[PDB]
DNA sequence: GTCCGAAGAGATTCAGAG
DNA sequence: CTCTGAATCTCTTCCTCGTGTGGTCAGGAC
RNA sequence: GCAGAGGUUCUAGCUACACCCUCUAUAAAAAACUAAGGACCACACGA
């Protein structure tokens, strides 16, 4: 969005980790989007974990 | 208020400008002036557009907004003299300029919604929940402006 | 009277305004100061040579050596322009200055100079401006934009409701130099004067002053008014002045001559003002608590002791007052402060203050401005007095001091480039007033306070850049003085100048690249005037308040002409009769009024002197006599529309199409459509394209003529006489007598330039326009550039128009072209691509165009000749080969895939080193034929009008019928004249005619050797191939094309000629508008220009038809006058009385296409006018017929408008828009274009897209997109080999443009893992 | 005061005006505690 | 994917914490930012276990107070200075018992100014100590380099190779590390080495982010040089520009005009564009048709573009949605499918009714195509993407 | 052959008042 | 006097795509 | 046809995304064929 390197440095001193669960941090991962079509694989997921 | 008269006659002349023959005695009706079809039919053109091309210009503010003590008393269809033109030019660049900057921050504000919001999916039938919203009717001193 | 060439075809004009200032040089902004730039300009003005006498004498610190400026001659160009353009050279010329070295004797400095040296020193190169207005850099027209910057000169900004969060207007004051640092005087929310200097960090007011060598007494009486106040034997009587009881409120008894005057819970009212006044006081009494509210204003000691009583601007008290009372110091001066009069704004600043002497100040001003090192005293001295006291840093230009005179009031207008004490304190003093309601502040949108850097000025200005470095070197280099040893050359190099001057005419912020596309747009381009460029404004800086038109733009600069988009409003386009000023400003022509009559002297006129003078509008009933009949008539006050009495104005406007642009006043009927669609039609007014064969406006403006006469797209004649020899290539004129030159006269050929690229590649080619025996004047137009048609401007064409919604193929906007347009090629356009090719030196053998490429069958080497080079004229298509290139191991330039068409013209540079090959010989030997014929034919008709010249005293009185033709060609000399000496004048004649044939042989030569000479190229490139494909697009569904007012379209469907709806006669209309377009976007003038072009064409048609069966020519000739003075009172009164009767028939011709009309922009016809030249003809007054249908064949309700519009084409085809990638080339970051489309590569999947795609739920969709179709690499061949299986299947992947963020983020110490 | 996008905009930042409309937390009654000492008091 | 690390011969500072808006660096050792700035640039010195001398572990002092206090006491007094001071200062400071040092004062200084910037730094901590990661770690000792397939030379005409604006920052870095490891093995004197370091910091802090402290380094054509930060942040950045909005294959785009004998399903689309388009599938159906042997012989069929090539085409648009697409997208009803219809001219034709949803102005307006390929995408556009679907 | 504006938002200093 | 607040400086982001025009990118000395 | 080489063409061709045949240390009866490719800023604009 913005501002990447306050938000990067912040997860990089807290250790912060991302759990994606959502539309854009998927995209990014090029995944399927937790949205829409991809909806049902992403629930099969999180089921099978 | 001339402004507003002079709408109102160009209207009253333009809108019944068809005084045809009925098997007899006149009668006026609906005009089929191509002008008047293209802006009551609303296919291209409002009431206020076609005054503004037919009747007065009305009257066109400053940079600022503070509006001219001397109108438009031209209209498009007549010739147009060059300072009311000016006068014209002021709002159309005004208007130009604001929809190029407003287009640039639109396109902003959309991104910036849409990242605040892109996380949120529908993911469940029901939360049963009986909190909800008083939804009313909106009145702000004047009507129901969402019945 | 006319010219012979409109005499041919005379334009008909409507506009009852009597002209009375013709357009001027629509270029003069650029070649007048271009030529003022290059040349020796004294006192003050701006000039090369005022550069090099401001730069070049250099002081040396025991050296005793000197640099004097002598003068500065520009030698003869290197090549012509035309010879640049082709090679790429920059059209220069070489700056040899005659410079002088001096040193002074030693042991005696104040003596002269022991040791003078002149030597013509090179300088470098200054880029000249062609004929034009434009520069060639890189052998490219690159034209540059005058600049519109802020004006240096203080200016007393509002910055209202901002700050302060309150609403508190306070004043801050600005003073912009010309070269130097910029000033800020701003106020504290908290009402404390702050000096900011270059905007940074907020710094209070004294401390300048205090730097300005002053201390607090000097500056509180600079600044304050003091309330005397004695020590008497009676509690101190106090002394007030009445002049300062403007509205106080007396808290005590107001007494004085024994008689009470304001009591207490009372103000002092005027009255008891002027009572006061009157009553002649000066004492008064008040309790002592209002003296201790005060503040003392000078310091003061007790004599007895010379400890300090008080410091300056220290506020009293009892106890103060008792230690003033005490001390027998009668003398006490207060501040006389106030809300509404006088303010105390300088006394918070010395509370503030947080310096005290001068010392302090300089060290707290090198802290701020330098921070760290210690501020020594002699580092903050020369700090301060180099910042604001030094002509070599802080030079207001000649303009900067008088507009700061001017905003100060002082009378004075030139003075040195500095601030003296007194400039600064009056800043001061004028934002202390601003902020106490006297005087008011200006805004920065005033074309009063914006001025204009045209090309001369910046250049100039960089030009003195390149100096002081040059400068730097030579002291340099005079720290070891030597004499006798180097000419006044080796101290100096001319690279750091060239370097400077290159970088801006080159890459720089405004050397733009001109958008040859149209006559229009080369002198628009070069009309332009850009916000933007160094000190300037940026497209993102910019705010609403610079954007809108201020309403002196009037006259000055267009409002109607300006690029639409992000650049709105900054890069606005100069109007039309606005020149600029001597000092930069800009000046519109005006009619001087004297009371009751207008005359017709013309004042130009600055904003600011506009705005005192009553300026009535154009558009009123004057007749010459003035006296306009409106006692009320329409004027322009301070910057107001107000109108005015008959006697009370003072200017008139010049003409009524002033207030546009030229690129604006094209548009005919500019009265009627809206300026948002006039902006739109004159913004894509400049980008037509020039048709196949050039068509005239139906209805123009008049004034084309000059905008296609002035730009050098027509080859204008200069010189008037009789067409000798004309050809498609070239156009030689005999002059007439009256124009001769003295001696060694003859012929001017006026070389055209046939089918040369444009900047926007289309085709520059001129047309001559007249045959052989046609007189010709001076200023005539002899070849149709461009877009011309008989010297008028012809952007796009014309054809018939009719505005009715034909089954929807014109839905929105859309154009529906008929079929009878492309087969008649009427808006075919050509367009010349280039492709380069160069020959590099690769190791173990260079770069070779041969054509013995391997792995090519005879196809690939039918089209090139036995050299690799491609033969002149080959239709070559996609992937065809041009040119040989092997390296060293097969680099073919070959066509790019789409562009076809003919090739029509292959330039073989070479530079010495390398033996030409044999179609490189051949060029050469064709371009060396082509030169000496072209020598040879001024050769021959040169001797031929020189023996003329000669025969002319063989006939003056010594006439010989036999005896002239009877002696050899080559001798016409030696005969029998009346002089007794004549003989061997003719002989020395005969002498020097074979001299002249000597150098007529060497200037031959000299060309010969100038073409066979090594074109030098870029470092490290043997020989640079050039090959000019020249396609030939026409119109197909898609492309872009608009009218003049604003009505762009798209062309939808090339409809069969018989689909097209045809009227009563049967001529099918060629176009079909959307009528919808009309209210909405209200461009009304449209219709006007529809309705105008049907009564031409109606008119056209009408004198075809008594033309095409033969009529005599005094039924013609009648009814052309007829159609000339129909106009109610129109100006041209155009008689065909006067014409010969055979040129009335040529007139004719050129009119059977149609009676051209010219309406100037806002004194068009009116409805009667055009009704009635509709009615002349045998056309329908009501413009309007019954169209019946092209397919159904039945007649069409409510019978709809036909008539010719003149619709431009754009440049925006479409078979360079239309592109498609399956799958090409990809990246460091596997995208597939990444830095540009144009390389065959796919559509950016945008910010947006994916957005709007998961919006839907298209996850497997989006996956495709950002995994499989566009990054991850492996999974994207997989899929490939997948597709072409017939399996549709898919593989996520990585995205490798993640793993490349993944590694970026990875190597700044930022650990990423992708953890499971 | 703006009546156009940056309202828009200004709302969805959540942009606390220049001029905020100043609101009591609790219920109770209004006093003015201290004498304007510096700045006026509102007591709940 | 292979990296390469710096040897930096001293430790140096890492931007992203020093002047940085979070100013991480400042609030883990509760000193001012500005002090932090001169002891890391070399401007003034930083003690490091004082001891029994007045200066505590925590304080910042100039060069004549360095030597004044070398005074006081010779060698238990330690002012280390630059980086490596900093990395010494992180070393001796315990996060466990600090931050529970600092909820203990936290509990009583109820100062509400003091109560935020404690609950920061101590949120710091916290997440710092609980998170594997060390406090040395910030200043960073061996940088990492790029791959250099991902910062690599492009051109070859001109200058042959010119430069990424990321190998020249990471030449400066490798010489300033260079010049500063043969001044340690000379044992310059100790200002020149002092210098050579805050260069070397200083360069490094380019790399970094060339910009976020004084003037941006600059050594090819005046202007800031494309640092590592400048590749992330902003629209230019790999993020927004690489990542979110890659630019895809199987595209392609053209000005729009208006067709009425158009369906509402339907769209125009030139044979040129959508040969070019649908290559694999023209090349799979004339495999399957046996019109062609190898994807050799299939392009040489389609680059001719055979009669038997369009009919084949046709055969495979059949039921194939492509989505149509306007370059100012704002609304979902901004991107659609069609099934195109193969029509003559280079112009996508679009409905005139879809036309409202795509804010269409047939102006010489462009619009983007896009061809979904696999036959679950195909299905999903002819669900959702179609216009005949998204009415409302 | 090889090598030397503007707008806001937040973090941070002054001050001024207890 | 020290802490809620006044200021101060400073940093990030500003439609998204295209057509394109160009300009640009590590030497001499041992 | 998955690690190499050879073959009739055309230096070289072993699935390199890639096109035919042979075998595990040996080179020819054989026609359709070949190359995996490129960055950053200013400007005219266009929706
Ligand atoms: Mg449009």
């Amino acid at each position: 969005f913005q501002e990447t390197t306050r938000v990067l440095t912040e997860a990089a001193v807290a250790g912060k980790r991302d759990e994606l669960r959502g539309l854009k941090e998927n995209v990014i991962v090029g995944r399927l989007i937790p949205a829409g079509t991809g909806y049902a694989y992403h629930q099969d997921r999180m089921r099978r974990r | 208020a001339a402004n507003d008269r002079v709408s109102k006659a160009m209207m009253d002349n333009l809108q019944t400008e068809t005084v045809i023959n009925r098997d007899g005695q006149e009668e006026k009706q609906v005009s089929f002036n191509s002008i008047y079809m293209m802006a009551d039919s609303g296919a291209r053109g409002s009431a206020a557009q076609i005054r503004q091309l037919a009747g007065m210009r009305g009257l066109m503010a400053k940079p600022d907004g503070s509006i001219i003590e001397t109108p438009i008393t031209a209209n498009f269809r007549e010739g147009l003299n060059v300072l009311q033109y000016f006068i014209s030019t002021h709002g159309a660049r005004k208007g130009l300029a604001d929809t190029a900057l407003k287009t640039a921050n639109s396109g902003y504000l959309t991104r910036r919604l849409v990242d605040v919001a892109q996380d949120l999916v529908v993911t469940e039938d029901d939360c049963g929940t009986h909190e909800g919203i008083m939804m009313t009717p909106v009145i702000e001193g004047g009507d129901v402006k969402e019945p | 009277v006319y010219s012979y060439t409109e005499k041919k075809r005379i334009r008909k004009d409507f506009g009852k305004r009597p002209q009375v200032l013709d357009v001027p040089y629509l270029l003069s902004i650029q070649l007048d100061s271009f030529q003022k730039f290059i040349e020796q300009d004294p006192e003050g003005q701006y000039g090369l040579e005022a550069a090099f006498r401001s730069v070049f004498p250099i002081q040396s610190y025991s050296g005793n050596s000197e640099l004097q400026y002598v003068s500065y001659r520009l030698g003869e160009p290197v090549f012509d322009v035309q010879e640049c353009q082709i090679r790429g050279v920059t059209y220069s010329a070489p700056l040899r200055v005659k410079l002088r070295l001096v040193i002074y004797e030693r042991e005696a400095p104040e003596g002269t100079v022991k040791d003078i040296k002149e030597q013509e020193v090179y300088m470098g190169e200054i880029p000249l401006m062609t004929d034009n207005g434009t520069f060639v850099i890189n052998g490219t027209e690159r034209v540059i934009v005058s600049q519109l910057h802020r004006s240096p000169g203080v200016f007393f900004d509002s910055d209202k409701g901002k700050t302060h969060s309150s609403g508190k207007v306070l004043y801050n004051a600005r003073i912009i130099p010309y070269r130097g640092s910029w000033l800020d005087f701003e106020f504290d929310p908290k009402d404390n004067l702050f000096v900011r200097i270059d905007r940074r960090r907020k710094l209070p007011a004294t401390i300048i002053l205090r730097a300005l060598n002053y201390t607090t007494e000097q500056i509180l009486d600079l600044f304050f008014e003091k309330v005397i106040f004695e020590i008497r034997d009676n509690k101190l009587q106090m002394e007030l002045v009445p002049e300062r009881l403007r509205g106080e409120t007396a808290s005590f008894d107001i007494e004085a001559n024994g008689k009470v005057y304001v009591e207490k819970g009372r103000r002092i009212t005027a009255r008891h003002i002027r009572q006061l006044e009157k009553d002649d006081v000066k004492l008064i009494e008040v309790p002592v608590e209002y003296i201790a509210g005060k503040v003392v204003a000078k310091d003061y000691i007790d004599e007895s002791t010379g400890e300090l009583i008080c410091a300056a601007n220290m506020e009293l008290s009892l106890d103060l007052l008792a230690k003033l009372s005490q001390s027998g110091h009668k003398r006490i001066e207060t501040l006389f402060t106030n809300d509404l009069d006088h303010g105390p704004y300088i006394s918070e600043t010395l509370r503030v203050d947080p310096t005290n002497d001068r010392l302090s100040a300089l060290v707290e001003i090198y802290r701020m401005m330098r921070p760290g090192e210690p501020p020594t005293r002699e580092a903050a001295e020369s700090l301060f007095e180099n910042l604001f006291f030094s002509e070599d840093r802080y030079d207001l230009s000649a303009v900067g001091r008088m507009k700061f005179n001017r905003s100060l009031l002082r009378e004075e207008i030139e003075g040195s480039g500095i601030l003296s004490k007194d400039d600064i304190i009056d800043v001061m003093k004028k934002l202390i007033d601003i902020r106490n309601g006297k005087g008011e502040v200006d805004d920065i949108d005033h074309l009063g306070n914006r001025r204009i850097r045209s090309v001369g000025e910046m250049a100039e200005n960089q030009f003195r850049v390149g100096l002081v470095r040059v400068e730097r070197a030579v002291k340099e280099r005079l720290s070891l003085g030597d004499l006798d040893t180097l000419m006044p050359q080796d101290m100096i190099n001319a690279k750091p100048i060239s370097a400077a001057v290159k970088e801006f005419f080159g890459s720089s912020q405004l050397s733009q690249f001109m958008d040859q596309n149209n006559p229009l747009s080369e002198i628009t381009h070069k009309r332009r005037i850009s916000a933007l460029g160094p000190g300037g404004l940026t497209r993102e800086r910019a705010g609403f308040e610079v954007r809108d038109v201020h309403p002196t733009h009037y006259g000055r600069v267009c409002p109607i002409e300006t690029p639409e988009g992000p650049n709105i409003g900054l890069i606005n386009s100069l109007s039309v009769y606005a020149q600029t000023n001597e000092y930069g400003f800009l000046e519109t022509p005006y009619r001087k009024v004297t009371d009751g009559v207008v005359t017709d002297e013309i004042h130009y006129l600055s904003a600011i002197e506009e705005g005192n003078y009553v300026i009535a509008q154009a558009n009123s009933n004057l007749d010459e006599e003035g006296h306009f009949v409106e006692d009320l008539v329409t004027c322009r006050s301070k910057g107001e529309s107000s109108l005015f009495s008959r006697d009370q104005v003072d200017y008139m406007d010049v003409s009524t199409q002033q207030v546009v642009s030229v690129g604006a006043s094209l548009i005919p009927f500019l009265e009627h459509d809206d300026a948002n669609r006039a902006l739109m039609g004159a913004n894509m007014q400049r980008q037509a394209v020039p048709t196949l064969r050039a068509d005239k406006p139906l209805v123009g403006t008049g004034m084309e003529r000059a905008v296609a006469v002035d730009s050098g797209v027509t080859a204008v004649a200069k010189r008037g006489g009789v067409v000798q020899y004309v050809d498609a290539s070239r156009i030689v004129i005999k002059v007439n007598e009256d124009e001769m030159y003295p001696g060694e006269a003859g012929i001017d050929i006026y070389n055209l330039t046939k089918y040369t690229r444009s900047n926007q590649n289309t085709c520059i080619n001129q047309m001559p326009c007249v045959s052989l025996g046609e007189p010709v004047e001076r200023g005539d137009v002899l070849a149709d550039g461009p877009s011309t048609d008989l010297g008028e401007l012809a952007l796009g064409q014309n054809m018939r128009v009719a505005f009715m919604p034909w089954n929807g193929y014109n839905f929105e906007d859309s154009i529906l072209v008929s079929e009878r347009v492309v087969q008649e090629d009427r808006f075919t356009t050509i367009h010349i691509q280039e492709l380069a090719c160069v020959s590099r030196d690769t190791k173990l053998g260079p770069e070779e165009i041969t054509a013995d490429i391997p792995n090519v069958g005879e196809a690939a080497l039918s089209k090139l000749d036995e050299s690799g080079i491609v033969y002149i004229g080959a239709e070559v298509t996609g992937g065809d080969i041009l040119v040989g290139k092997v390296t060293p191991k097969d680099s073919s330039l070959r066509v790019p895939n789409g562009v076809s068409g003919t090739v029509i013209d292959v330039q073989v540079f070479t530079r010495d080193g390398v033996e030409k090959d044999k179609r490189a010989l051949e060029i050469e030997e064709m371009q060396l034929k082509q030169a000496k014929k072209d020598l040879s034919e001024e050769l021959q008709i040169l001797e031929a009008g020189l023996f003329s010249r000669i025969r002319a005293v063989l006939v003056a009185g010594g006439v010989e019928a036999e005896k002239l033709d009877k002696l050899p060609r080559d001798r016409w000399l030696e005969l029998g004249l009346t002089d007794e000496e004549k003989q061997n004048q003719l002989e020395q004649l005969a002498e020097q005619y074979d001299e002249l044939k000597h150098e007529f042989e060497k200037k031959l030569e000299a060309k010969r050797r100038k073409i066979t000479q090594g074109d030098d190229l870029a470092p490290g490139v043997l020989k640079i191939v050039k090959v000019y494909l020249a396609v030939k697009r026409r119109i197909q569904p898609g492309d872009k094309m608009a009218g003049r007012h604003g009505n762009k379209g798209v062309i939808s469907k090339i409809n069969p000629i018989e689909d097209m709806p045809y009227d009563e006669n049967g001529t099918p209309v060629d176009i079909v508008l959307n009528p919808l377009g009309v209210p909405s976007r209200m461009n009304i003038g449209q219709i006007l220009e529809t309705h105008l072009g049907m009564a031409a064409k109606g008119i056209g048609d009408k004198i075809n038809a008594m033309l095409k069966q033969q009529q005599e020519v005094a039924k013609l000739r009648e009814f052309i006058q007829r159609a000339y003075d129909l106009g109610a009172d129109v100006r041209q009164k155009v008689d065909l009385s006067t014409f010969s009767d055979e040129e009335v028939m040529r007139l004719a011709e050129n009119l059977r296409k149609g009676m051209p009309i010219a309406t100037p922009v806002f004194d068009g016809a009116k409805e009667a006018e055009i009704k009635e030249l509709l009615k002349l003809g045998d056309l329908p007054t009501s413009g309007q017929i019954r169209l019946y249908d092209g397919r159904t064949g039945e007649q069409f309700e409510r019978p709809v408008t036909v008539g010719y519009m003149y619709m431009l084409k754009l440049n925006h085809l479409v078979d360079d828009k239309m592109h498609a990638r399956s799958t090409g080339s990809y990246s460091l970051v596997t995208q597939q274009p990444l830095g540009g489309k144009a390389q065959f590569g796919g559509q950016r999947f945008g910010e947006m897209e994916v957005w709007a795609l998961e919006a839907y739920g298209a996850a497997y969709t989006l996956q495709e997109m950002l995994t499989v179709k566009s990054d991850d690499v492996n999974g994207r061949t997989k899929m490939y080999k997948n597709i072409v299986d017939g399996n549709h299947q898919m593989e996520p992947g990585m995205p490798e443009s993640f793993n490349v963020l993944l590694k970026e983020i990875r190597s700044l110490g930022i650990n990423i893992e992708l953890e499971d | 005061i703006t009546g156009g996008l940056p309202r828009v905009a200004d709302l969805f930042e959540a942009r606390r005006p220049k001029e905020p409309a100043i609101l009591a937390e609790i219920s109770g009654i209004v006093s003015f505690g201290k004498e304007t000492k510096g700045k006026r008091r509102l007591v709940i | 994917e292979r990296m390469g690390h710096i040897e930096l011969a001293s430790p140096t500072a890492h931007i992203w914490f020093l002047k940085s808006l979070p100013s991480r660096i400042g609030l883990l050792l509760d000193m001012p930012l500005r002090d932090i700035e001169r002891v890391l640039y070399f401007e003034s010195y930083v003690v490091i276990e004082g001891g029994m001398t007045n200066l505590e572990r925590q304080q910042i002092l100039t060069e004549e107070q360095y030597l004044d206090a070398l005074e006081e006491f010779g060698d238990e007094f330690d002012a280390k200075m630059g980086a490596e001071a900093i990395q010494a200062l992180l070393k001796s400071m315990d996060l466990e018992q600090e931050c529970e040092q600092l909820r203990e004062e936290l509990n009583e200084t109820n100062s509400e100014t003091k109560r935020k910037k404690l609950t920061k730094r101590i949120k710091l901590l916290e997440a710092f100590v609980q998170s594997g990661n060390k406090p040395e770690w910030m200043i960073l000792t061996v940088l990492p380099v790029l791959p250099p397939d991902l910062r690599p030379l492009v051109p070859l005409d001109g200058g042959r190779f010119a430069t990424s604006d990321l190998n020249d920052l990471y030449r400066r870095v490798i010489n300033r590390n260079n010049r500063l490891k043969r001044l340690l093995d000379l044992a310059a004197p100790d200002i020149i080495v002092r210098n050579e370091k805050r260069m070397l910091q200083e360069a490094v802090d380019a790399l970094l982010d060339n910009g976020r402290r004084g003037r941006a380094i600059t050594g090819s054509n005046k202007r800031p040089l494309k640092s590592l930060a400048d590749m992330i942040k902003g629209k230019q950045g790999r993020f927004r520009q690489n990542l979110l909005g890659k630019r895809v294959d199987y595209s392609g785009r053209s000005v729009i005009t208006v067709g009425p004998y158009l369906r509402l399903h339907q769209c125009g689309l030139p044979k040129k564009m959508a040969l070019e388009l649908f290559k694999p599938f023209i090349y799979g159906k004339l495999e399957l048709r046996g019109l062609a042997t190898t994807i050799k012989a299939a392009k040489k069929m389609v680059e001719r573009e055979e009669a038997v090539v369009w009919d084949i085409l046709d055969e495979v648009i059949r039921e194939h949605p492509v989505l149509l697409n306007r370059a100012p997208t704002l609304h979902r009803l901004g991107i659609q499918a069609f099934e195109p219809v193969l029509i003559e001219g280079k112009a996508i034709q679009l409905h005139p009714l879809v036309c409202a949803a795509y804010n269409a102005d047939f102006d010489g307006d462009q619009m983007a195509v896009h061809v979904p390929l696999t036959l679950e995408a195909q299905l999903e556009a002819r669900a959702l993407m179609m216009s005949t679907n998204n009415i409302l």
